[PDB]
């Protein structure tokens, strides 16, 4: 993946997370679950939808071919019409095919970046209160509440509050 | 210890898209933008039926070939369907001049109103009744002629006098009309049919002039005729006037069309059916919301853009990497 | 309490927006509009050269020498032509100017015409040259005149109409645009009165061109009181080419023609004013005075203009997303 | 934002930073303020300018319509000319409009990338002599003079020089 | 010292550059040039098939049978046609070859023509077929000749030019390309001399075609010592059709004509003075052969065969590698 | 660079690293060397190659101009032909030229990203067992022999294994 998260340092998707594109998986003494991040998911949806609609709108013009006949003394204009029509056809076929290859590449990148940015959003909050396992997972050095998981997700995580417990744990080991 | 993980969506989707970097990439959600599907029939467009010329070509319909009487009269069309194998066209051998331009003008139309432009009475001291030919049978009469033309011949005594006619276009609508010049194979047929000496057909309007005289020679037999007819067409603008003057060889305008003016002429075998379309192509109806189609460049109504493309699938979802379950 | 250094980005009072594939109406700090939607509704000089205003005459009226189009008479230089749409004075004696659109196309591609006398009236011998006028072609001062560039030749008061002949050898460096015609009377009475009895012909030829017409007598509907017609013709005598004219009657003879000198030509059919004014890009609907790279005013222009597109705005973001506090 | 900095972890811009695209804001005992990173701001101006001029340059050909006349026996080539002209009009209209949408999306990501790389450039200097908050801001574990701040901006910040002072407070 | 691991990238001696929207003259490690700008300034065989070189003759001089063009006289098979810009032998008896652009276009369509006698001189009864030569049309061996494919029919000593008739019938599978003419004398005198007196006509017809023309007698500017002109005409007798020829006088009659093979391949006519050699090509432009794998080309828009797309560009170099930032040595 | 690695926080390339686009330079008591990171360079080669072939394939139709002649009564259709042919020439010239500028920018960015992701990958393995020197270089706080190096390159580095040694040296 170009941002390196999707099919990258985060190896796989979650079939379990059915309510979003991007998300959090948590495990705690209370339970374990998959929860989508509403904001990043919705922004991605609004943007991708807009991209599809913009492409559709820019493309809703048509070149119209004609049924006109040409006489045996009209080979040159007849051929002119044919080369003209084929020419526009080739231009538009090219425009759509290339635009689809290009945009598919860029769309997959945009998803990859959104995943990467959520992961970083978490890493900066946790700091050394958690240990980075691979695959985009963090192990807290402290007991983390449901309320605590929510705080990480909604950006409210309190690093000082768990700092002593965490340090004690991190280096008791 | 407690885990929080950051991740992305996965699903059972096996649908793939292509990328500049990569081909066959499975993605969670995607949209196909191109339509490759059609009904193989002709339908109404704007709830207006197409005109089926059936066993007649455009020439056969509009010049009024006698085997095209089913077509005869007023017609209203969303588009014209001309069957490729139609055998009733120009029955009496000759050239319909500026044929392609006529086909284009008829295609620009949506309606024709048939009316008698020059009654047979217009031409005086000449024979109206006679002009008939085995090259133009109806289904009932072996010798007949075009409904929209009169083959004038000299009366039983000599001679063919100067004949004149005028029509003034009082109306709102342009009039599409036809006439001809007869080219006999022989001096014998020429003299038999028309009185002696040099003959002419001359016609005029405010914007147009026409003059021709018979070219007499034998041409290879076509429908039993070594003679030929030169057919001509024109459009009399609203407020314009037509003068016809001739001393021999005139195939006179009889009936003409008030013409009401994008249209298509489809040469196709497809059946017209009791259906509605919003998009109609020469190879069939498109009934789609798609942006692109690969059916046909030639159409009528609102149609998606034509491209040679097999598929145009846009990824909207992310790359699908679901967990392997054994 | 601890000291801080933060990283961040510019923000400004901007309310100017751009669209992207992902989002519409994104306020952005700096941007650049690439499309021009303003024009001066007028015609101006191009390359410091004035346009030719045809005023009340059409192109036909001007180059055939319609008597009411005398203001243009003689030489013309132009950066482009302006034909007023309601112009009244064109072909005054009814009839068809053959290959009209192709003549209109040839003229447009010229810069200048010098009017000269190709065939003096003395060229034709045995015939009257002083009588060929008509009430269909008045000037402003007489009711019966004719095209200045043609001579309507007729029978001298005593029979007959002899074979007339003339030649012009184009010794110059410039092509000659010239005109002639064939008269087609409504009668054999007008035919006999004006020309001889007998079969009339008009034959013209050069090294590369052949022409032959004969009268087609019939009565056509009245236009400007005329049931007769003239078939008018044009052609171009290349440098080094000679024109032989030979006729029996019914020839409307060439009289004055044009040394013709020819980039991109333009005939604007408009009613805008030609003001005292200079320009670099002239559009059929106005002057574009602009540095922008796209325009939505018109696909028809002369000069160096921006590329025409149906868009209403083409604004590139240059700055960034505006998120002020 | 797609690199996540603009309208992302740095929630808003600075009306106060007047002379650059991309910036530093500082607070210390001496005061507080804004200062553009001239080098990255200029490198972005160079890039964007070159893009704008590349677009202008490539769009510097014109298709010319001609109002040639066509007679009543020339409906076909008349219409051929019309479909032809409108065809190129439709292609160039598409080219320009799509190009603008695409490029606008990408230029915004460029700005985002630049802000993000400036942030990372500072972060990697400061290391553990300062605390990365949420928001592109760093809270020093030591006293940061206007020289100190200027040196952070210059890329000449001296990490050992404050290493012990900051270890202390980071513990204390 | 301490143990180091560094992350970095490739560099090399490459001085090749590329442009980007953001930046120009960026030097990169690897790149591909996508445009071709080399040609061989010559004409080669296309589908192992030699082009027709018209040499000193033009297309007209060729298919009318200008007597100075007998080098091209027989059957011809070609992959395209090369016409030298200053070929001197075309229409030698002054006049117009009507619908000429459309003839040049139809000839381009073909890949092969078989010449054959379409109308034997015997066809025309009571007229002289042996006197139709002019000094306007010399062969390289006689100062007075005529097109090898037309008969300038002249009357006999008897004052009458009789009605003459001719039929030909295309029972074969190929269309026949054939020529004819109408003679216009400067004189009523020359007219009288060469043909009858009184109204003259040339009429010809098929199942799909009519033609009638009469003489248009006038003195025109001398060309090849002739103030008289000829109207040449051409047509294509479809398989199964029949040509009927009737005339009163002034007929330049079809004599030899061509069975015409049309072609699946795109066909061309190159006006050019480049040489032709025993070489083979897959792509042939009017200014040269391209021998290339590249996608784009700037040599010409006009070609026959399989050519790269034509563009105005000088160069179309794609970066495949990364920026080249090699270490500075001193 | 947009991702900031190439000609950014890593100033220069290595002529020494002959076998790849992206990779490692290592130094230890056993020796010093350059080794390409095979997996990332091969995936980039695949991507760039597909891009080149995609562009080549999409560009594989040609408009054909023709050598038809026009008479002097044919100025309008001759000109129509010329504008038509030139019009397609301008449209294809634009597509190729614009496409090359855009794809060249994007391909450089992709290389920049692969280098930054490689560096980020190692950085995340190493944690605080290593020190960041400048220029994408880590100095280990412990002995790293060839198997240790290989271990980093592979993705298999053992942070617990060296953590006490690196911590003790970090203290010193
Ligand atoms: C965000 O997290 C904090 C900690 O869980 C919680 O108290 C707060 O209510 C959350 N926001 C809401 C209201 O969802
Ligand atoms: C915003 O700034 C420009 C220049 O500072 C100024 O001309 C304009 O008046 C300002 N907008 C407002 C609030 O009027
Ligand atoms: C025309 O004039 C040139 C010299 O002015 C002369 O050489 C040429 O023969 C003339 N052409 C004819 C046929 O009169
Ligand atoms: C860079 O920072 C130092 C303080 O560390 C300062 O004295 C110097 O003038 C600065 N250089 C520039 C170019 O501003
Ligand atoms: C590119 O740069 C070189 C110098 O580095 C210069 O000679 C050339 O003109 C520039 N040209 C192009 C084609 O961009
Ligand atoms: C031409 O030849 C065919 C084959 O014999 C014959 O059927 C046809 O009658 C001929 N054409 C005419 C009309 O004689």
């Amino acid at each position: 993946g170009i941002f390196g998260a999707i099919a990258g340092f985060i190896e796989g998707g979650w079939t379990g997370m059915i309510d979003g594109w991007y998300g959090y998986h948590h495990e705690n003494s209370q339970g374990s679950g998959y929860a989508a991040d509403r904001e990043s998911t919705q922004k991605a949806i609004d943007g991708i939808t807009n991209k599809v609609n913009s492409i559709i709108n820019k493309m809703n013009t048509q070149f119209e071919a004609v049924d006109h006949e040409f006489s045996n003394l009209e080979r040159r204009i007849g051929n002119l019409n044919k080369r003209m029509e084929d020419g526009f056809l080739d231009v538009w076929t090219y425009n759509a095919e290339l635009l689809v290859l290009l945009e598919n590449e860029r769309t997959l990148d945009l998803h990859d970046a959104n995943v990467k940015n959520l992961y970083e959003k978490v890493k900066s909050q946790l700091r050394d209160n958690a240990n980075d396992l691979g695959n985009g997972c963090f192990e807290f050095w402290h007991k983390c509440d449901n309320e605590c998981m929510e705080s990480v997700k909604n950006g409210t995580y309190d690093y000082p509050k768990y700092q002593k417990e965490s340090k004690l744990n991190r280096q008791g080991i | 210890g407690d885990k929080i993980c950051i991740g992305y969506h996965a699903n059972n989707s096996t649908t793939q898209v292509d990328t500049l970097l990569e081909k066959n990439v499975t993605v969670t959600h995607s949209v196909e933008l191109l339509e490759n599907q059609k009904e193989k029939r002709f339908c109404k467009i704007m709830n207006k039926a197409p005109l089926d010329l059936k066993d007649c070509t455009i020439e056969g319909w509009i010049l009024g070939n006698p085997k095209c009487d089913l077509l005869l009269g007023d017609q209203s069309w969303s588009y014209i369907v001309e069957r490729p194998n139609a055998q009733n066209g120009i029955c009496y051998p000759g050239v319909l001049n500026e044929l392609e331009e006529l086909k284009a003008f008829i295609g620009s139309g949506e309606r024709v109103e048939r009316f008698e432009m020059f009654p047979k009475s217009t031409w005086a001291g000449v024979d109206t009744s006679r002009g008939v030919t085995n090259a133009c049978p109806s289904y009932t009469i072996d010798s007949s002629f075009y409904r929209n033309l009169v083959w004038i011949v000299k009366t039983d005594s000599a001679t063919y006098p100067v004949i004149k006619g005028t029509y003034n276009n009082t109306g709102t609508q342009p009039i599409l009309y036809f006439w001809g010049v007869h080219h006999p194979l022989d001096t014998t047929v020429q003299d038999n049919l028309y009185g002696s000496g040099d003959k002419y057909v001359r016609m005029g309007t405010e914007s147009m002039n026409f003059a021709k005289s018979p070219e007499i020679a034998a041409r290879p037999a076509v429908n039993g005729q070594r003679s030929r007819i030169d057919y001509y067409w024109s459009v009399l603008r609203p407020g314009e006037t037509l003068n016809v003057e001739s001393n021999g060889n005139l195939i006179a305008p009889w009936y003409a069309y008030k013409f009401v003016s994008k249209g298509a002429v489809f040469k196709s075998d497809l059946p017209i059916e009791n259906c509605d379309a919003t998009c109609q192509t020469i190879t069939g109806v498109l009934r789609t919301n798609k942006t692109f189609q690969n059916v046909s460049p030639l159409w009528i109504g609102e149609c998606p853009k034509y491209v040679k493309s097999e598929s145009l699938r846009l990824a909207t979802g992310l790359r699908n990497v679901p967990q392997i379950a054994t």
